[PDB]
């Protein structure tokens, strides 16, 4: 069952991986920009026609 | 959108001479002027596909110029907004 399971995803590695690297970027681009044991100071810190434009281009490809 | 009003029997070299030298558009490599009175203000689906992917991408490809009647209705419409639309 494993070496099944293994292979299922493994003709897919590079898909796989690529979700993961878009869902860690998405993690990572919005978070404060101190490691944690800092971050207290961090998150007090805390506390139209182009669009038209651009379905046309998108509609001609 | 440079505009000229001209007499009817005016000879066709002076008017492309200006075109070509006063308003700054260069030599076309094509030109097509499109025909027909295309009754009805809205053309059929498939003529206005065909015009405006077919016509609209070899003047894009080869940069032509195209010639229709300068009214905001039926056929010069559809032109001048699949020109647009290309540009």
């Amino acid at each position: 069952m494993f070496s099944y399971t293994f292979g299922k995803v493994q003709g897919n590695s590079d898909l796989y991986w690529k979700a993961q690297r878009y869902r860690l970027i998405r993690e990572f681009h919005s978070r404060p920009a101190l490691a944690p044991p800092f971050i207290v100071i961090s998150h007090l810190r805390l506390l139209k026609e182009a669009e038209r434009k651009l379905l046309t281009w998108e509609s001609v490809h | 959108s440079n505009f000229l009003r001209l007499s009817d029997r005016t000879d066709p070299a002076a008017v492309y001479s200006l075109v070509t030298r006063t308003w700054g558009f260069r030599a076309p490599n094509l030109v097509v002027s499109v025909l027909g009175g295309s009754g009805g203000p809205v053309l059929q689906t498939w003529l206005q596909d065909l015009l405006r992917r077919g016509l609209v991408r070899a003047a894009q490809s080869t940069g032509a110029w195209i010639v229709t009647g300068g009214l905001h209705t039926g056929i010069g419409r559809h032109v001048g907004v699949a020109v647009r639309d290309h540009q």
